[PDB]
RNA sequence: AUAGAUGAGUUUGGUGAUGGCUCUGAUUGAACACU
RNA sequence: GACUAAUUACGUGCCAGCAGUCGCGGCAAUACGUAAGAGACUAGUGUUAAUCAUCAUAAAUAGGUUUAAAGGGUACUCAGACGGAAAAAUUCGCCCAAAUAUAGGGGACAAUUUUUCUAGAGUUUUAUGUAAGAAGGUCGUACUCUAGAGUGGAGAGAUAAAAUUCUGUGAUACCUAGGGGACGGGUAAAGGCGAAGGCAAUCUUUUAUGUAAAAACUGACGUCGAAGGACGAAGGCAAAGGGAACAAAAAGGAUUAGAUACCCCAGUAGUCUUUGCAGACAAUUAUGAAUGCCAUAGGUUAGAUUUUUAAUUUAGUCUAUAAAUGAAAGUGUAAGCAUUUCACCUCAAGAGUAAGGCGGCAACGCAGGAACUGAAAUCACUAGACCGUUUCUGACACCAGCAAU
RNA sequence: CGCGGCUCUGAUUAGUGUUAAGUCGAAAUACGGUUCGUGUAGUGGAAGUUGCACGGGACUUAUCAAUGUUGAACAAUACGA
């Protein structure tokens, strides 16, 4: 197996996306309410617990974004270091 | 040609022939820059003139199209070969710290190695035996195994002392009412119980993860 | 494979200049005007690179090769129709330098008879 | 050659591999094939 | 950059052992005999080709391989290039 | 032949430009020709036959070099010193004029003409700076040697 | 025979090239128009 | 008007007209016509036609072909051109040096020739590695047909959605047992091989080069190469086989303003085998082959050496640069510096067309104009705009809600 | 007199050049809305379009689920943004 490549010259050197963009965390919880209502049916009484646990997700405040990553402002540090240079 | 034109180097000849005349034909030139009588007689020097570097080893003679002619060689010497027999029979003694950072580099005018392993500015390591076994094996004309038996004999002697002075030194201070801080069997204990702790909560958060998600894993949720 | 470094062995046996010299009434080239024979160094090992060698090795070759482009769908082998002419033309080189090389000599003749190489074999052009 | 000059290459070796198509009937009456 | 780490992984490991102030014995066979590897009777690299077996047995630095750790590779490779042309 | 001659010129050409300080060539009779007179007409600085390994640097002209015989022949090569003066090489340019394609001769007339700047034949007139090299019987001369001895002969290369 | 070697207009939104065309010079065993 | 020295006024209004080139004229034209003035040559002055020069615009001196006209599909080769080291003979080429110079001199180089040399080119020493090629046999995944009145018993397949279509003569789905034809999953990589075209499952058989390291051997035996000959993808022609799958043609169903088409149900040549014909390709690196040479760095392929860790080194290949080179884009193992040789180019368009000829069963191939008509065709770059282009940023732009037309 | 060459002409017929103000489509240039071109074989009023192999003069236009570290205590006259 062979090791990395030394990567060309690029105009800038950075991530996309530097801090993950997560998703909500309920679009899971509206699947398993989704999920009962094809099993045990809509008016039944099985899912009537999944219900509330939906019911509590919209009522919770969302949680604040975190700080950026600063990993951009590094990559650009080290890109002409790191790379056969940049280009222009 | 991405790079600019320097003329750094005829800056002189440059600045000299537009003091020579003036541009109002007619009339004598003004005073020439200041810095143009103090550099007169200092010229540049040549550059980028690549020449035959020193051959620190023998150049390959049995070949006939050598390239790399213009490269600059490696500096070995005959001690090269000493230190990695020595530092590989004792890997450990790479633990003890050395400094490496010159004083005044006037360290190679007290050495006389005809002495022992025992110099004047350098702690006696590694490097001493060596210099002690190189001396040995030129002018005492004994082998590289002879010479190097003898020098590496001499080195225990002194650690042993060395160590055996740390122990006498300390149990000698108590029975006069001395008494000393932590040492570092202690201390290292000490940090590795502050940061098994930090292992620990790692895991005690880490596995409740798994057997959460793993749980959750089949669809339960109908609640039957 | 086997045959052929075999025959490389017996071409260099039979038309090696390090036997012909002594196998030979006149192996060597007649002298011309005002050259005399003088000694030279002896051969420090067998002779493989004469042209009598090489044109003999190339002989075995060509009829190896021509051997199978004759045999049963020999004609399908499109490709090595030039690795036939390749190998008549490397002779016919080796012939035409050998020719005027030996003037004539006894050891050029020991060649041709025991290969029975024709003036067709480097004379004219080599058409195939 | 630029993809817009090789179009007009194109163009007159269709018109013309057209054109002998069409008269290759006259052409074989006349002898001229 | 001067590619760096921090040594006192090992540089603390070393003060730390040389604390239990304990020597370093020659492996035993299992009557517990310790006996120091710096004596002169078996710290020795330098022999003469005089040397006979019995005394072999003392030292401690081999020019040759050990053929028991060898791999069956390294033991080819050897054979090859060390010992056939040695004949 | 000749084309050693184009290929000295042509690597010299290279070796300039490249701001080396030494440089070798094919140990023949003919490159040591026109080098001697390269060296005689204040170009290179040192000519000296060695091996495939540079000699010493600082002792190159008490170097002794060894006898050439058929043992060694097919080793030797001819070193050559070059000058680099105010930032450029002292041989900028070697353009040839004589090919392996064609072989320039020039007459005592044209070689007369040809040294006040003007042309006359193949050749140009040389301007301030250029000197032309041209193989006579009398050896590797430069135009101005030739004329004054007054002989014709091979023209070699045109030296700027 | 040692003074003899020259350009200009015109392709493009623009720039640099490629490449023709035309003009600038000299002339005719000339013709035509106005003289 | 500008090139090109020399201006206004009036008339005319894309009309009449001017014009060597670019152009001028559409109601306030220094460009047309008249008037005056001005700039020139002068017994001549303009115009037409022609020649040289302009035009390195057929380049011997002295050009060029990656992207602009221009590198042959390929390299083995006859003729031809060119091509090592150190000496010698001959020509007296070459030079003095001409006047088409009798007779001599000089000896570097040139031609024929001789003797030596080993740096080019080759041979031997089973290299390693390797989808060059060919022959005779196989393997396997899937597919397909047949059979088991198999199990099961009304759907299946298709598409964005449908329809044509398949199915009660039992389909799809799930199996068992036989037959057939092609194809080649992983490994797999900037990897390798061959002159190129091209070459990827497997066993045996068979074939020429090439690469590494050491020795030995031959002793310039070399490179290029018009022509001839050979090879040459896919499609195609001819004959005899094969026929599962795919699929020009022909035909049907949809979509659409219309739909030959793109999509779909099906489907013949053909693809495959053997033997010939055929010779055109973006046959590409838009870059002929070969030789000498020029500074580095990071990968990678096959070896070699070593203190086999890792370095060193030979031959390949790719990335990014220096000097330099280039119109620039870029290249930098070359599109640089030079050299050798072959092919090819000389404004656009007509045209790779016509006619005659040659080759072929045919399809077509090779070779190859002129007339008529133009002042432009053409290349790289720069900044914009545009995109049924990417990713962002504002706006009742949209979503949502209320009201309204 | 015959055969051949050449010149002129020929019912009928083909190609191409030029010409702003006609007509029918929308093939190319952006992913040009079916990638475009080369070859070859078909096909359609026309531009076009289909099969098969091939070229980039099209996709290097490429930009993290390795998520980024208590890398040796504390205090001294040592240390002091
Ligand atoms: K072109
Ligand atoms: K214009
Ligand atoms: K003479
Ligand atoms: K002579
Ligand atoms: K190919
Ligand atoms: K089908
Ligand atoms: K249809
Ligand atoms: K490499
Ligand atoms: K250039
Ligand atoms: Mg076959
Ligand atoms: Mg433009
Ligand atoms: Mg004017
Ligand atoms: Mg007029
Ligand atoms: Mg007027
Ligand atoms: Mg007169
Ligand atoms: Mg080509
Ligand atoms: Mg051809
Ligand atoms: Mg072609
Ligand atoms: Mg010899
Ligand atoms: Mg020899
Ligand atoms: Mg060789
Ligand atoms: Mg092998
Ligand atoms: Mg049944
Ligand atoms: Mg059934
Ligand atoms: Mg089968
Ligand atoms: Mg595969
Ligand atoms: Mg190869
Ligand atoms: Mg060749
Ligand atoms: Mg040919
Ligand atoms: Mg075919
Ligand atoms: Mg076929
Ligand atoms: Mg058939
Ligand atoms: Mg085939
Ligand atoms: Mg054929
Ligand atoms: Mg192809
Ligand atoms: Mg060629
Ligand atoms: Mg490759
Ligand atoms: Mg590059
Ligand atoms: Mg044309
Ligand atoms: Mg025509
Ligand atoms: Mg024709
Ligand atoms: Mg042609
Ligand atoms: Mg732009
Ligand atoms: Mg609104
Ligand atoms: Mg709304
Ligand atoms: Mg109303
Ligand atoms: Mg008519
Ligand atoms: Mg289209
Ligand atoms: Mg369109
Ligand atoms: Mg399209
Ligand atoms: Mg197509
Ligand atoms: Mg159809
Ligand atoms: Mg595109
Ligand atoms: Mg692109």
């Amino acid at each position: 197996p062979n090791k990395p490549i030394r990567l060309p010259p690029l105009k800038q050197l950075r991530v996309r996306q530097a801090n993950k963009a997560e998703e909500n965390p309920c679009i899971a919880v509206m699947s398993s309410v989704l999920a009962c209502w094809a099993s045990a049916g809509y008016n039944s009484a099985g899912c009537a617990t999944v219900e509330n646990a939906l019911r509590a997700c919209m009522d919770a405040p969302k949680p604040a974004p975190k700080p950026n990553n600063t990993i951009n402002y590094h990559l650009s540090r080290f890109q002409e270091r790191l790379t056969q240079g940049k280009s222009k | 040609g991405k790079g600019r034109i320097f003329q750094a180097a005829k800056v002189y000849q440059r600045a000299s022939e537009a003091a020579a005349t003036n541009i109002v034909s007619g009339l004598p030139p003004r005073n020439p820059p200041l810095w143009l009588k103090a550099i007169e007689s200092i010229p540049p020097a040549e550059i980028n003139t690549r020449p035959y570097p020193i051959q620190h080893s023998p150049p390959n003679p049995r070949a006939r199209k050598p390239r790399n002619l213009f490269r600059p060689t490696k500096i070995v010497y005959p001690e090269d070969e000493l230190r990695r027999d020595f530092y590989r029979d004792h890997p450990w003694e790479l633990a003890r710290p050395r400094m490496i950072i010159e004083l005044d580099g006037k360290d190679a005018r007290f050495l006389d190695w005809s002495k022992g392993l025992r110099q004047r500015g350098i702690p006696l390591s590694g490097e001493s035996v060596v210099q002690r076994q190189l001396w040995l094996m030129e002018n005492q004309g004994m082998t590289k195994q002879e010479a190097y038996d003898k020098a590496r004999h001499e080195f225990y002697k002194l650690r042993q002392l060395e160590q055996m002075e740390r122990r006498i030194a300390v149990e000698e201070a108590r029975m006069v009412g001395g008494y000393f801080g932590k040492d570092l069997l202690t201390v290292g204990m000490e940090l590795e119980n502050k940061t098994y702790e930090s292992w620990k909560k790692w895991a005690t958060t880490e596995i409740a993860r798994q057997e959460s998600a793993r749980a959750s894993m089949y669809t339960n949720v109908v609640d039957n | 494979k086997d045959r052929k470094h075999a025959n490389i062995r017996r071409c260099i046996e039979t038309f090696g200049r390090h036997i012909t010299d002594q196998s030979l009434e006149r192996p060597t080239p007649p002298l011309a005007r005002g050259v005399e024979p003088k000694p030279q160094p002896v051969r420090a090992g067998p002779d493989t690179g004469s042209s009598e060698v090489q044109i003999a090795i190339l002989t075995s070759k060509i009829r190896a090769l021509s051997k199978a482009l004759e045999g049963h769908g020999g004609n399908r082998d499109k490709n090595n129709k030039r690795s036939l002419r390749r190998l008549c033309h490397k002779r016919q080189r080796l012939l035409r330098y050998m020719e005027r090389k030996e003037r004539g000599s006894g050891r050029w003749h020991h060649m041709l008879e025991t290969l029975g190489l024709t003036p067709a074999t480097w004379k004219g052009q080599i058409t195939l | 050659i630029s993809v817009r000059r090789q179009k007009k290459l194109k163009i007159k070796k269709k018109k013309y591999k057209k054109l002998m198509r069409r008269t290759r009937n006259e052409r074989r009456k006349q002898d001229r094939l | 950059i001067t590619d760096f780490t921090s040594g006192t992984q090992h540089g603390l490991t070393l003060k730390k052992f040389q604390a239990l102030n304990i020597p370093i014995s020659t492996p035993s066979e299992i009557r517990p005999v310790q006996r120091s590897v710096f004596e002169a009777d078996t710290d020795v690299t330098a022999f003469s080709p005089d040397e006979q077996i019995q005394e072999a047995e003392k030292r401690w630095k081999f020019s040759g391989p050990w053929l028991a750790g060898m791999t069956p590779g390294e033991f080819k490779e050897y054979l090859a290039k060390t010992v056939r042309p040695k004949r | 032949g000749i084309q050693q001659i184009t290929n000295m010129c042509s690597h010299l050409q290279n070796a300039s430009r490249a701001r080396l300080g030494l440089t070798s060539l094919p140990n023949t009779k003919y490159n040591l020709a026109l080098a001697l007179a390269l060296h005689r007409a204040g170009f290179i600085s040192s000519i000296t036959r060695g091996g495939p390994h540079p000699p010493t640097p600082e002792a190159l002209m008490t170097y002794e070099p060894e006898p050439v015989t058929s043992a060694n022949v097919a080793t030797r090569r001819l070193w050559v010193g070059l000058k680099y003066w105010n930032e450029e090489p002292v041989l900028k340019e070697l353009k040839p004029i004589s090919k392996p394609s064609r072989l320039v001769t020039a007459s005592l007339e044209q070689l007369n003409r040809v040294a006040r700047g003007f042309p006359a034949g193949y050749m140009k007139g040389l301007q301030l700076g250029e000197c032309l090299f041209v193989n006579t019987d009398r050896g590797v001369l430069e135009v101005r040697e030739a004329v004054e001895r007054k002989v014709g002969g091979l023209v070699l290369c045109k030296v700027k």
